[PDB]
RNA sequence: AGUUACUAAGGGCUUAUGGUGGAUGCCUUGGCACUAAUAGGCGAUGAAGGACGUGUUAACCUGCGAUAAGCUUC
RNA sequence: GCGAAACAGUACCGUGAGGGAAAGGUGAAAAGAACCCAGAGAUGGGAGUGAAAUAGAUUCUGAAACCAUAUGCCUACAACGUGUCAGAGCACAUUAAUGUGUGAUGGCGUGCGUUUUGAAGUAUGAGCCGGCGAGUUAUGAUAGCAAGCGUUAGUUAACCA
RNA sequence: AGGGGUGAAAUUCCAAUCGAAAUCCGUGAUAGCUGGUUCUCGUCGAAAUAGCUUUAAGGCUAGCGUGAGAUCACAAAUAAG
RNA sequence: UUCUCGCAGUCAGACAGUGGGGGAUAAGCUUCAUUGUCAAGAGGGGAAGAGCCCAGAUCAUUAAAUAAGGUCCCCAAAAUA
RNA sequence: UUGUGGUAGACGAGCGUUGUAUUGGAGUUGAAGUCAAAGCGUGAGCAUUGGUGGAUCCAAUACAAGUGAGAAUGCCGGCAUGAGUAACGCUUGGGAGUGAGAAUCUCCCAAACCGAUUGACUAAGGUUUCCUGGACCAGGGUCGUCCUUCCAGGGUUAGUC
């Protein structure tokens, strides 16, 4: 028995080529070419995934410490002031988030300095 | 309303006729015969005699108005090739392979003529997604 | 390289002038290249010019030039020019010849160009 | 001397930007009606109000 | 003094088309390997293999041999 | 698959022994496309036959690399393994979905197999696409798992029908 | 006429090839030596040392991985004395 | 990590700390004993580094506290004395 | 509750392909194959709709294997790039004619090389290349109405060579 198999190769091969789209010259017309750029793809998605989380924080930090900076104190020690006196879990994204709506941040950033 | 006219397998290149087919697209017919017939290129002589092939078989067979022509859309795709073989130094048999080019001339009528092409590509879809939907009712 | 035809010597250009220039004497138009008309033209315009005195001297001047042609013969053309082409043109301060482009050659695109001459 | 790596669609197709053709200038013979192009004798052989040439 | 839509010689991405090109799929007067019977040779009465020729018909292939794409007889 | 589905041991290479290929499919049936226009003509476009002429003698289907055309978006102060995570504006509208195409601009980012202590590699392989292509088989040995049969057990080989 | 020939000798020439022609066959020669060896997910996870080797780019056994099974307290680990 | 049975792979190692040999207290040198790491291992620090420091990735989250290292801008984060 | 990085390498569970067997079943009211789409799965992979196409095929359980391709300076076919780049391999000017079309063909007139030869006769070879008429798919390093190419017809005549 004689079996020769050129769907299952072409229908591989045609995911493949459909996973990078909108790539580059012959990046999407080769296949040899597009798998390598899909594995490169996944790993940089892999390690954005992280990355991502990683910089967002960053990012919020600093737009909680322009705000803060316009009132008299900085970050550094705003973070003290939710610690250890008057225990809160408001978390560094929405402290930030609620300048974008103001005069209600303004109620925490003076409820600490008690 | 498109009345083409097509050569094929001209012992032209398919990259020396899109020179002059160039410079013919676009334009109105009434300046394309002779701008065509004027310029120095064996592409040329080429396509003059297809191009009023074109212009009498839209006028005859279609029975459009002429005077409102233009040339629609011009190509020159590949047309089959030959191949053959060239002595060199010593004996290594370059090859050599002659090209050709499958031309064709479209003339419209109507100065829009392209949304109707992108009517039908928009049709094309429009009942895919009909079918899917209607085959959405297997309860 | 090496093997490499003659070409275009000097001898070859005045041999092609002088060819032309009985060409056009006897029959009176030549359909040629641009590039050889303006040459051509400077030595027809000093034989047609040279030749309005008929003196011998001058005819020993044109002998140097002539060739002769399917129409006329050397010592026929010499009798040609100096009966009704010399003297027709007695009295014109130059401008005795016109060379006017045609239509490019389908087999290289050169510009052709028509060489003749009236009053 | 070779080229190390192919030049891919996308150089060539922009060196041919320059290779587009002109079209040559175009005039109307009086005497006649035809589009001569500019400066030559059409194929009537008459160049302006002067005869050069035959019939065609 | 300053802000910013339009350009695209040409290129890039998607989507649709057209041309070359002939893989995948269906098929086959073809091959492969075997079974069961039969038979296990042809040749000076000139073989095997070949040339050459023959037509109402060009060439080629085939059949055929100056009785020559056929003759006799059951 | 015989080298060979067809006029193949042909064409072709070689002085010679000898070496030695590739390619098939109209349609049910030629009803092989009279006639007209352009053209010198092949041919093409209508007509006509036919279920279909995107079946037209280039003849079953007809991918990819590849070459051209076009709607939509971006690009002519910009350092780029060419993508990814964010993200504007723009244009559309679906295998109805926190949707689709492009993607000015920020952060980030030295390919794949191989062999190597270690390669982005100034080490090597691959121009690109498609197809072909590399741990099987006979007869025995041991081990694991399962089954039949069993305490004077179990078990057939050749051969014959 | 080829484990031959020819050579006023050069390892010359022997059908564009000659330190021993050309093609066919044994023949799928052998190669501790390069290169290649094609589908997926899960569990575990090393060595690059010792001895010997006409051995040192390779091989055998031990060492180290894994799977199946037993030992389950006195065996093996980790701290103090 | 002891014992038995099936199945291999491996025997070209590298660097940093430590104690020495050869070396010239020379080598990213060579040869050993030892602790790690890499190999066969990503992230952060190190500007960039296979082998250093911290650590040991099931996958998603635009959640919080930390380790080494670090807080004028690039680059997230600090002030007083 | 303890875990889930991993090459060589051991072990386990699996997807897909081709065919056979029985069991169900779809198909000219359009089968497989082929492209396209804004789906579903933990992965190998699997559906849905529409265009094309024009007759076979899908699922369930076992069974058997030419069973799964990105690499072998792999084999075969096609196609790019380099590139419309180098090259086009010793020589002219014109008149008249033909023809749809001429530098390139026919005639004429010169012109330029050969002349112990590019001349004339034959042997060896080659095997119709010779002559006339016609044609311009391919070959001619361009073109071509023309060729030593192609097609139809033709030609080789010995007592002494
Ligand atoms: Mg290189
Ligand atoms: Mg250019
Ligand atoms: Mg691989
Ligand atoms: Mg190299
Ligand atoms: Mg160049
Ligand atoms: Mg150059
Ligand atoms: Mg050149
Ligand atoms: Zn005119």
């Amino acid at each position: 028995m004689r079996i020769k198999g050129g769907k299952q190769t072409r229908v591989r091969r045609k995911k493949w080529l459909k996973q990078a789209s909108g790539s580059f010259g012959t990046r999407h017309a080769s296949y040899k070419v597009a798998k390598q750029t899909v594995i490169q793809a996944a790993k940089y998605a892999y390690r954005d995934r992280r990355n991502k989380k990683r910089d967002f924080r960053s990012l919020w930090i600093l737009r909680l410490n322009a705000a803060l900076r316009e009132q008299g104190m900085t970050y550094s020690v705003f973070i003290n002031l939710l610690k250890k006196h008057n225990i809160e879990i408001n978390r560094k994204v929405l402290s930030e988030l609620a300048i974008k709506e103001p005069s209600k941040f303004n109620l925490i950033v003076q409820k600490v300095k008690s | 309303m498109i009345a083409f006219a097509k050569q094929f397998r001209v012992r032209i290149s398919p990259q020396k006729a899109r020179l002059v087919c160039q410079l013919i697209v676009g334009k109105k017919t009434a300046d394309a015969q002779n701008i065509l017939s004027n310029t120095p290129k064996k592409a040329a002589t080429l396509i003059a005699k297809l191009l009023n092939s074109a212009i009498a078989n839209a006028t005859n067979n279609h029975g459009m108005n002429g005077d409102a022509l233009y040339v629609f859309e011009c190509v020159a795709n590949q047309g089959p090739s030959m191949k053959r073989t060239i002595p060199r130094a010593k004996g290594s048999s370059n090859m050599i392979t002659k090209r050709s080019s499958n031309l064709v001339v479209k003339l419209s009528d109507n100065p829009n003529e392209r949304q109707e092409l992108i009517k039908q590509q928009k049709a094309l879809v429009k009942k895919r997604v009909e079918g899917q939907q209607k085959a959405k009712m297997a309860r | 390289s090496y093997i490499n035809k003659p070409g275009k010597t000097s001898a070859w250009r005045v041999m092609t002038v002088r060819q032309q220039v009985s060409a056009v004497l006897a029959y009176g138009k030549i359909e040629t290249t641009l590039k050889k008309a303006k040459n051509t033209q400077k030595r027809l315009d000093k034989l047609i010019t040279l030749a309005k005195v008929d003196n011998f001297n001058n005819r020993r001047q044109v002998k140097k030039w002539l060739l002769n042609t399917n129409l006329f013969d050397v010592d026929q053309l010499m009798d040609h020019l100096f009966s009704k082409v010399a003297p027709k043109y007695e009295k014109t301060p130059g401008g005795y010849s016109r060379v006017l482009k045609l239509g490019p050659r389908r087999g290289d695109a050169t510009e052709m160009a028509i060489l003749q001459l009236t009053d | 001397a070779v080229q190390q790596r192919r030049s891919s669609k996308h150089r060539r197709d922009k060196r041919r930007s320059h290779d587009a053709l002109t079209a040559q200038a175009l005039s109307v013979c009086q005497k006649c009606g035809k589009k001569k192009l500019f400066h030559r004798v059409c194929s009537c052989g008459m160049y302006g109000d002067l005869r050069v040439k035959k019939a065609y």
